[PDB]
């Protein structure tokens, strides 16, 4: 589940 | 002031919307999120600088060679691994408590709980666990993925804290239907999160913390502040003492004034959310780092792109024809990303035209590219019918209603580089007819759930700009519709009960077949190939617009050691993933890991 910034 | 009361205060320009509750991460999912509570929460293995699994809460890394995995071959390729790990006797929550399997078995239910909006719903099918004893369980995939042995592995949540509440949910969720109750079921499950994971209930001690330090308190829209959590068993060489006793995260939005501070001397130390490339190298920065901090730039899976929402459902989002490739297609050949790269970062952050960073090996460098032309996005628009209004934007007929090609541009405000871009972009788009209507606001409104995760609900209805931060677990799910191992739908809506990050609603059942296959491909090779075909796919439909890959600075105070990053350290390529052993070499730290090596040269 990628990270958002 | 840093070796002087032995603290570290970490810098960042993006605050967690809420903390350490929500540890599904289903409310917030924020890049800093993830990194602060590195140090609050400790997993059972971690994934280091070298890019290497290692035991933190768990006794040791399981492997074929000492008999803890096992893969078994379930018929048509298809594998069951399982994955035996052990607690360390002396794992323990910040209250004392013993960290056991019961926390395990914990977490378990809740990412089980039917409608539950977790991000991987694929995950949540073919995961299960086997408990032995109070310290000992088996994770069993199946069918297996090739990343499933990939750390982290943080698989447990406090239950003696969070369990009494959770029996009162579950209760209250048997009465209702996850298909025609599916808002009341998703709001129940919020609240449950939230009961332990907003500011005032953390301050009031709401949740116990496992990782090497524990929450002091919660300024909220200023600071976080934690202390050395005693309970913690990894002692770093030397004894604790001789480490940070107190960290302190300060969050200023700006990051031109989160720059300011930096030069400053105030703040030890940079998040991965923070200062921009360009600002890293910027003089007023770089002329007052003599004698004071070192700069650092660390490569990563770190993708800035834009999302198109593309649900039908939306009026809107078929008034400007989003859903049609040609229209993305359009907009990217107006987006001068080239120039954009050269003029800001002297394009040592290149254009990116897939999802998959470079320092990925599954990365396509062969995909379809759009080059910067507004005559080939003007031809492309007219052939949708539109055709420009007097105040020169495009205008067209839908449903026999008169729509104007004014699209919503949203990104997270005060970070001033993706400020920029929308301006710098606006200028060529007003040129063949688009106008761009601004709306942006903090990193904790537009990535909490109800913001990012509701383009189905049309929450935002045009452009999204920012970017995601991946790990080595590559799936493509940010972009399939249904994994066709488990037919989990990865489209966030009313539906699916909010599940999955394919937050733009698009469906490509080829792109689903390729990735769908790929993540069961063991063979490095094949699973490349097969991934480099859906990045062929994807470049065509152009479901997202690919912007540039990033790096991240990091400006670090002279003296503090071990505040390390490498594009994948504690999964996402970020410091604090050995937060236990971090501290200043004047109060007797042991220096263990170098930037240098996992840094871009000089």
């Amino acid at each position: 589940a990628s990270k958002p910034k | 002031m840093g070796p002087q009361d032995n603290s570290l205060v970490i810098g960042a320009s993006q605050e967690p919307r809420v903390l350490a509750g929500d540890f599904l991460r289903v409310i917030s999912n924020q890049a800093i999120k993830s990194e602060i509570e590195q140090y609050l929460f400790a997993p059972f293995i971690g994934f280091n600088a070298d890019s290497q699994n290692f035991p933190v809460l768990a006794t040791e890394v399981p492997t074929l060679e000492n008999g803890r995995l096992r893969v078994t071959d379930i018929g048509g390729g298809k594998k069951r691994l399982e994955m035996d790990i052990t607690i360390r006797p002396d794992a323990k929550w910040s209250d004392g408590r013993p960290i056991t399997t019961e926390d395990v078995a914990f977490y378990f239910e809740v990412g089980k709980a039917k409608g539950m909006p977790v991000l991987n719903p694929d995950f949540w099918e073919r995961v299960n666990v086997r408990i032995k004893d109070a310290r000992n369980f088996t994770l069993i995939f199946e069918p297996a993925y090739y990343y499933d042995t990939y750390g982290p592995i943080n698989t447990y949540a406090p239950k003696h804290i969070m369990g009494p509440e959770w029996e009162r949910v579950k209760a209250a969720a048997r009465g209702l239907d996850p298909d025609k109750d599916a808002e009341k079921l998703n709001e129940l499950y919020r609240n449950f999160f939230l009961k332990f994971a907003t500011p005032q209930a953390l301050n009031r001690g709401a949740m116990v913390y496992s990782g090497p330090f524990k929450l002091k308190r919660w300024v909220p829209g200023n600071s976080i502040e934690m202390e050395r959590n005693p309970n913690f068993p990894i002692k770093p060489e030397g004894g604790e003492s001789k480490y940070v006793q107190k960290v302190v995260y300060r969050f200023i939005q700006n990051t031109n004034s989160l720059l300011v501070a930096v030069i400053g001397g105030s703040i030890d130390a940079t998040s991965s959310v923070s200062l921009t490339f360009d600002q890293g190298r910027s003089p007023q920065l770089v002329r007052r780092a003599p004698g004071r901090f070192d700069i650092w730039f660390v490569p990563g899976a770190i993708w800035e792109h834009i999302d198109i929402n593309k649900f039908e459902n939306c009026q809107v989002v078929k008034d400007l024809g989003l859903n049609d490739k040609r229209t993305r297609q359009a907009i990217l050949h107006a987006l001068n990303r080239e120039g954009l790269v050269k003029a800001f970062f002297d394009g040592l952050q290149p254009v990116a035209h897939t999802w998959i960073a470079p320092v990925n090996p599954l990365f396509n460098p062969n995909v379809k590219k759009y080059e910067f032309d507004l005559k080939k996005a003007e031809a492309l628009l007219a052939e949708m019918g539109w055709r420009k209004g007097p105040d020169g934007i495009l205008q067209r007929t839908v449903n026999g209603r008169t729509v104007r090609f004014e699209i919503e541009y949203v990104t997270t405000a005060g970070n001033v580089v993706r400020e920029r871009t929308q301006q710098f972009f606006a200028e060529d788009l007003k040129k063949i007819g688009i106008a761009v209507k601004i709306n942006n606001a903090p990193s904790a409104v537009v990535f909490a759930d109800e913001f990012i995760q509701r383009a189905s609900e049309c929450k935002w209805t045009g452009m999204f700009e920012f970017a995601w931060v991946s790990n080595l677990q590559e799936d493509g799910s940010l972009f399939q519709y249904k994994n066709l191992n488990t037919g989990a739908i990865m489209v966030p809506t009313k539906e699916n009960n909010y599940q999955g990050q394919n937050i733009g609603g698009w469906r490509n059942d080829e792109f689903d077949r390729l990735t769908s296959q790929a993540v069961l491909e063991f063979d490095p090779e094949r699973r490349k190939q097969l991934f480099w075909r859906a990045q062929e796919i994807w470049a065509e439909e152009l479901p997202a617009l690919p912007l540039y890959f990033r790096a991240n600075p990091y400006v670090v105070r002279k003296g503090l050691v071990n505040y390390v990053a490498s594009a994948y350290s504690g999964g996402y390529g970020y410091p604090g993933w050995n937060a236990w052993e971090i501290g200043w070499e004047s109060r007797g730290a042991v220096k263990k890991w170098d930037q240098a090596k996992y840094a871009l040269s000089t």
